Parts: C-alpha cells; structure tokens; sequence
C-alpha cells in the first residue's frame, strides 16, 4: 500500500492566562500540516495563513451570524468549557511517589505519578545542596495524566553524609524529603 | 457539566 | 497557564477521522467513531462531565467534505510521510516480581497510521495492553502511547515494534533487565 | 434569504408531493419545520452539509435530499389527510445553537375526495348612497364564495393598478357548512374611498381572487370545469349618483 | 425532555395596553432562550435572543428577561401598537447544540382606539350578478363583538380593521348577507350587542 494520503485538520485551541481572566480563541485548519485559515480572537476574523486559506476567509466572514458567533467565542465556548472540567483538570493534583537508589558513583531519584507536570526537585549534599554534578532526564508526560522526573547526581556516596532528595509540587503544602 | 463544540464550518466550493 | 484544544482529523483515502479534547497536553476525551460514544481517557472524568458525542459526528463529517475541497485547490499534493520517533520506558522504577507498565512512545509522526505490537522475547503480547488515540502536537504531528502491564523478570525481554510509512523496516525499540 | 416552492399545493390522498428550499445566507445547516393550525411549530428534519442530523419524523414516510449545503428538498411518498399543515423551511450558520431564519412556508391541503375543490365565486357590491351622505365616504364588499381549499389571495385593483390603503380582508374565512368536514368557505373584503373618488365615473374598481387548485396534467372526470389555479374577478366603475 | 409554556389562547389588546406574553420552560442543560414573531404572511422571525443566565433581550419595545431561578421568558411591552399584531413563540435551545423547542404560539391581536365611532348598518347592491344582498356593519369602536350567525343560511363575518391612510382614519366593519327573502339588514346583527346609537337608515 503506497497510494498517496491527504490529510485535513481542524484545532479550535484555548488559551488561558490567570484563568478565565484573559483568553485567547484560534479557529485552525489546517491542510495536512500547513496552516491555511485561522480565526484570531485578538484579529476579530477569519484571516488567510496561506493562499490556499483565501477562498474561505472571505466566504466565512460574509456570512451572516459568524463573526458574532466567533467573537464572543472566548465566552461562549473558552471560558464554558473550563468550568466544566475545571474540578478535575485545573484543580487536579496528585501526589507523587518518591524512590531513591543507586546505579555505583550515581545516585538517583525518582519522581513518578504526580500532576500536574510543575514540579521542583533539589539535591541535598548534606544541609546544603548540591548544585554541580545534576543532570535531570526532564518532565515526562506519561500520557495518563501522570507525569515522572529522574534527577541524578554525580556525587561520591561516602559512609557518614545523609543525601536528602527534596521535591516540591503543587500537590503539597510543604516539600517532600527522602534520605538515602 | 456539559462539554461544548467548536462546529466546524464548511469550506468555500 | 492552560490550552485547551479540540482536535479533529479525517485521512484519505484510508477514510478514517478522530476527534478528541486536549488539555495541557493529555487526552480528556475522545469520540469512538464506530460505536458513536465518549470515551474518557480517565473512567472518573465521565461522572464529573459529559459530552454529546453527535456533534462531534458532524465535524468529522464536515472535515470530510473539506478533505476533497481541499484536495482540489491544492491540485492534489499529497501528504509527506515523516517517520517516528520511538521511545520505551516504564512509569515506575521497575523491582523483580513487582507489577509495573512498559509505554512505548510513539512522537513526531504523520500521517496518523501505525502498526504498533509489543514483543516479548520476540513474540508478540496482546494481553493487557492499551493504547491512545493520535494526540496533536504545536508542529501538527501526532504522538500516541503504547502501555503493555507486565511483571518483571530477569528473564523476560521486551520489544515495541512499529510500522509506519516513513520507515522502510519496522523499528524496534528494546527493553531488558 | 430563504426560497420555498410551491406557496400552495392541493393534492389527493396517496399521492406524491415535493417541496424545494434554497437559503443565500452562506449557512451550512437547514431544517423542515412542519407548523399546524393550532399553531405548533416542530421539527422534521435538519440537515447540515448534505449531512443529516435530526430526524423526528414518522420512519419511511418522507425522503428529504440536499444535493447541495444551500439546497434542502422533501419528499413525501404517499401524503395522508394528516399532512394538510404549513411546511417551513429555515437555515442556521452551523448545527450550534443558532437563529433560525425562516422561508415564507407551504401550505399544503391532503383531500380524500379531490371532487370537493371548487374555485371561489367573485362578486363586487356597490358603496350604499346612505353611507355616502352620512359619512362622506364610500366602501365597497367583494365576497368570494363556494371556494375549497383555503388556498386564496383576494386584492383590490382600482384603475389597473394595485391598492392597499384602505382595504380590510378577513384573516379568516367561514365555513359555509361548518358541520361538514370539507366545507367550502366564504371571504369577504372592503375597499373604503372617498365619496367623491366613488362618484367619479372615470374610476374602475375591481376585486381579484387568485385561487390555488389543480393542474392541467391533473385528471378530473366530472361534468364541471377542472378547479385549477386561475384567477376570478368582479368588477364596478364608479357611480356620479 | 425540553419543553416550553407559554400564554395560551389569542391575546387581544387595545393598542397602548401593557403587554405581558408569559413563558415558563424546564430543561436539564444551559439553554439560551429566543423570542419569535410572525406577521401575518411571513414566517417566524427572530425577535431577540439571551445566551446568558440573567441578562435581558429587547428589540422594537419588546423586552423579556432570561430568569434561571424562575425558568421563566416573560416577554413584556409597556405600549403595543397595532402593528404588533403577529404570533409570538417563546423558544428554547440547549447551548451545545441547535434543538430548538418552540412553545404553543401566541396570538396577538391590537385593536385600535376608535376616536369618533359612528356606528351604523348599511345596505348595499350590485348588476346583481349574485342572488345575494349585503349588510355592512361599519364605524363602531372596537369594544363591539360581532357575534356570528345561528342561522345557517345567513353568513356573518367578524370585525375587520382598514386604514385609510392619506386621512389618518380607522374604522371597524363587518359584513353580513344571505339569499333569502325574509333577510333584512336591520335584523341582520340582533345575534350581536350593539351600540344603541347604531344608525339605520330607511332603504
Ligand atoms: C488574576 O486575577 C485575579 C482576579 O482578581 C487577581 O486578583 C490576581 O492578582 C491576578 N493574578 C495575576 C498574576 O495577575
Ligand atoms: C496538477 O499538476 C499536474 C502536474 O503534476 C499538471 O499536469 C496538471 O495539469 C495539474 N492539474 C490537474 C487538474 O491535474
Ligand atoms: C499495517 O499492517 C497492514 C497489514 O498488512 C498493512 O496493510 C498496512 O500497510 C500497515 N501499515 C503501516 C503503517 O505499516
């Protein structure tokens, strides 16, 4: 099978900035992956991303109805929608599990299971941390609504000095702390 | 609550 | 602070369309185009809301008479294929005899076809496992996951292989220990 | 705007009738709402995109078609006594919550026995001389009568040209026999003028009733002339006394 | 499901009256409600609409206010006109989708305010070309209510307002006929209450 494939899109984003405070709305389609037509909330109409977008920004802004519907799309369909999921996606907050092992002139910790993604993990060397010698593997979406972070740390584990991994998330009031 | 569509608009022929 | 995103697709000539609702990056919902219901990506989001899966019926519709529209102004340029990138992980630490999930990471892909199967020892598994539905991304791609629930062995020896149109063979990503 | 054909459509039980619509809006959804004399507006079909949406309406009876987003047709196989209502066809931007915006409507009359449709009986009755020296103005009656269906447009024409001011027509007609079921109706209209504009004998005045009935291809085999759309009048120039 | 209720039954009002067209519904969804009206020989139109809870819509002196707490659509105007004469449907429709339920419309009917009546039954003619003779009932104030015929050979029509125009005059008319002989125009309105000043002439 090697016939060829057409691909059309459509993506009609939100995008909140402290809440339902300010709002933006773009209506996007898109031919395979080039944008061709976009209603900006901030424009006030259909406007053409590409040539291939003309025909249907001034044939959508002619007709009657649409620029009233589009405009007051930040109310009618932005901020609607975030209240309906607001209890389970904005206010979302699971707590995460935090392992720590060796793997031995690295030390690890491990981060898993936790939402929303924002999250902040130092390293302790003893009552100070250890700022040289990190090397995080970056936020890692798990694709279900649970994020992980490893952080290592390039330090040379000798008997005697406690290491404390200390993470902080919005899931908590206070920060986690594990010590080896 | 009840979620809401976007309706996607027919292109120009 | 948040993007929500309604995301809809229709591919031809494979004449497949998907619709689902993005939020910061995971999956709320998403439109089962045979059976016409809502499927939740998490099983409590269904009791909190709800959807009205005819609607979305309509769009896919809609994007489908669009798809042949716009095909013609285009004077029929098709779609570049572009290979994925695979990735193989584990959402825990993984411990001897302590159940955990393998995901296989499907990124930076189109168009929106895949032929993914989990290999045990060089076998394939269909017990347990998962799967999404195609996610959108800011470059207009796609990303899917891939869960097989396993229990470690030492062993057992794990594979995702996946088949798309930008590769030639399939790629194979490996998983031991 | 919306277009709908035909205005009025008289027809027999079991028979075939289609209904056209076209909205110039640029709108992608239209819709068949059926409206009855008790004044009840419900939904039969709605289309969107050549897509349909909504069906409310009795399984297997109709048969809408859109070969086109601004094109919406129905179709009804064999019509039953209980479709004799106004059919409106109306158009909205997309299947959201929307406005709807309306055509004109068909009305549409489903007889058993296409025997009982008569063409109206058109006479003009002259301003009474009483009225004239007491009120110093003149109003004429035109009764249109013996009509079935109530598919009529009555208007006044004075010397060729069309007039509205001072014209009152029934909103409703009366059954002549309103204990039968297929009574024929009777209407009346005024046309009230001036005394003087009456007295003037240069002046014409005539009364046009445009009835809606069958159609030349339609079969009638009676002794009477076939009761097909046509148009009866009656006429009466003015009186210097 | 969704329903609507509205007045029912046709509202007849003297022209300047305060209109009030009572609307309740009952839906499971967030609905934005619509106001429609139909003139006579058109189809409905929209006369205001309100997407949000407690906000008020107004158009042509109409206003109604959107009360989620009462699920009430009242529509209100504090001085009709005769030209308000229409039906008015009061309509729902769940703000995810276009399900739009109309209620049992509402006729409204304006009567005008008579200044100088003059009531008065005449009798007209014809080339009698129709074995029928005409009484006309005109210029009375719309208090009078034509009551229709008993008698099966004798048709009576209702009252009907015209308007001369140039002259800024209204006035009030029905007409009543019939073929046989023993009609006569001064008994032609007995099944109706009007004025004792009514003007018979001597035909
Ligand atoms: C967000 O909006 C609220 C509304 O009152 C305001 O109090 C707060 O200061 C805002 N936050 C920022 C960061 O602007
Ligand atoms: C499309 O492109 C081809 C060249 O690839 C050209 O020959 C043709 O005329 C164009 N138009 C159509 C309708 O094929
Ligand atoms: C998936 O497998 C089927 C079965 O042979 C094949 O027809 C299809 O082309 C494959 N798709 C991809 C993307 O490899």
């Amino acid at each position: 099978d090697t016939r060829p494939r057409f691909l059309e899109q459509v993506k009609h984003e939100c995008h909140f900035f402290n809440g339902t405070e300010r709002v933006r709305f773009l209506d996007r389609y898109f031919y395979h992956q080039e944008e061709y037509v976009r209603f900006d909330s901030d424009v006030g109409e259909y406007r053409a991303v590409t040539e291939l977008g003309r025909p249907d920004a001034e044939y959508w802004n002619s007709q009657k109805d649409l620029l009233e519907q589009k405009r007051a799309a930040v109310d009618t369909y932005c901020r609607h929608n975030y209240g309906v999921g607001e209890s389970f996606t904005v206010q979302r907050r699971v707590y995460p599990e935090v392992t720590v092992y060796p793997a031995h002139n690295l030390l690890v910790c491990s981060v898993n299971g936790f939402y929303p993604g924002s999250i902040e993990v130092r390293w302790f060397r003893n009552g100070q941390e250890e700022k040289t010698g990190v090397v995080s593997t970056g936020l890692i979406q798990n694709g279900d609504w649970t994020f992980q972070t490893l952080v290592m740390l390039e330090t040379v584990p000798r008997s005697g000095e406690v290491y404390t991994c200390q993470v902080e998330h919005p899931s908590l009031t206070s920060p986690l702390t594990v010590e080896w | 609550g009840g979620y809401r569509a976007r309706p996607a608009k027919a292109a120009a022929t | 602070e948040h993007v929500i995103i309604q995301a809809e697709f229709y591919l031809n000539p494979d004449q497949s369309g998907e619709f689902m609702f993005d939020f910061d990056g995971d999956e709320i919902f998403h439109v089962d185009m045979a059976k016409k219901e809502t499927v939740w990506r998490l099983e409590e989001f269904g009791r909190f809301a709800s959807f009205e899966a005819q609607g979305a019926l309509a769009n896919i519709a809609v994007d489908k008479a669009n798809l042949e529209i716009m095909t013609k102004r285009s004077n029929y340029t098709p779609i570049t294929n572009v290979p994925p990138e695979v990735t193989v992980l584990t959402n825990s630490p993984v411990e001897l005899r302590e159940p955990n999930v393998l995901i296989c990471f499907i990124d930076k892909f189109t168009p929106p076809v895949v032929n993914v199967t989990w290999l045990r020892n060089g076998k394939p598994v269909t017990t347990g496992v998962s799967e999404t539905v195609f996610l959108p991304r800011e470059d207009h791609l796609f990303r899917k996951f891939h869960y097989l629930p396993f229990l470690p062995s030492t062993e057992d020896v794990y594979d995702c292989r996946v088949e798309h149109w930008g590769l030639d063979e399939p790629l194979l990503k490996h998983w031991e220990f | 705007a919306v277009f709908q054909t035909p205005n009025y459509h008289v027809t027999q039980v079991g028979n075939e009738v289609s209904f056209n619509c076209k909205q110039t809006l640029g709108h992608d959804t239209m819709y068949w709402y059926k409206q009855d004399s008790k004044k009840l507006l419900k939904i039969m079909f709605s289309y969107n995109n050549k897509q349909l949406i909504v069906n409310e309406t009795v399984p297997r009876r109709f048969s809408p078609q859109s070969s086109d987003k601004a094109h919406l047709n129905l179709r009804i196989k064999s019509v039953e006594p209980e479709d004799s209502a106004v059919y409106l066809c109306a158009s909205s931007l997309d299947w959201g919550v929307n406005t709807l915006y309306f055509g004109a409507g068909t009305r549409l009359s489903v007889l058993e026995d296409l025997n009982k449709v008569f063409p109206p009986e058109v006479a003009v009755f002259e301003p009474s001389e009483a009225e004239i020296s007491h009120t110093q103005k003149a109003t004429l009656v035109c009764l249109a009568t013996g009509f079935f269906p109530d598919h009529v447009e009555l208007s006044w024409w004075v010397n060729g040209k069309e007039v509205h001011s001072g014209v009152c027509t029934d909103p409703q007609p009366l059954k002549e026999q309103p204990a039968l079921n297929d009574s024929r109706y009777a209407l009346s209209s005024r046309l009230r003028v001036s005394a003087t504009f009456w007295q003037n004998p240069r002046n014409h005045f005539r009364c046009q009733v445009q009835f809606y009935g069958l159609s030349e291809n339609d079969e009638w085999t009676q002794d009477r002339a076939k009761p097909v759309t046509q148009i009866v009048s009656a006429e009466a120039w003015g009186r210097a006394d | 499901g969704d329903s609507v209720t509205q007045t029912e039954g046709p509202v007849t009002l003297s022209e300047g009256t305060s209109l009030t067209v009572n609307c309740s519904y009952e839906t499971k969804q967030y609905p934005t409600l619509f106001w429609y009206v139909q003139y006579p020989g058109e189809g409905p139109q929209l006369l205001f609409k309100v997407p949000k809870a407690n906000e008020k819509g107004s158009n042509r002196g109409f206003e109604a206010t959107y009360n989620k707490e009462a699920t009430s659509f009242h529509l209100q105007k504090a001085s009709v006109q005769e030209s308000d004469s229409a039906v008015y449907y009061c309509a729902l429709s769940p703000s995810n989708t276009n399900k739009v339920v109309f209620g049992t419309g509402t006729r409204l009917q304006v009567l005008p305010n008579i200044q100088n009546p003059d009531p008065a039954v005449y009798q007209l003619r014809d080339s009698k070309s129709s074995d029928k003779s005409v009484c006309l009932f005109t210029d009375f104030d719309s208090q009078t209510n034509v009551s229709q015929s008993k008698d099966s050979d004798v048709y009576i029509t209702d009252k009907c307002v015209l308007d001369m125009r140039s002259m800024d005059f209204k006035s009030n008319s029905a007409v009543a006929w019939s073929n046989k002989s023993d009609f006569a125009c001064a008994n032609a309105f007995n099944n109706s209450i009007i004025p004792e000043d009514t003007f018979f002439p001597s035909p």
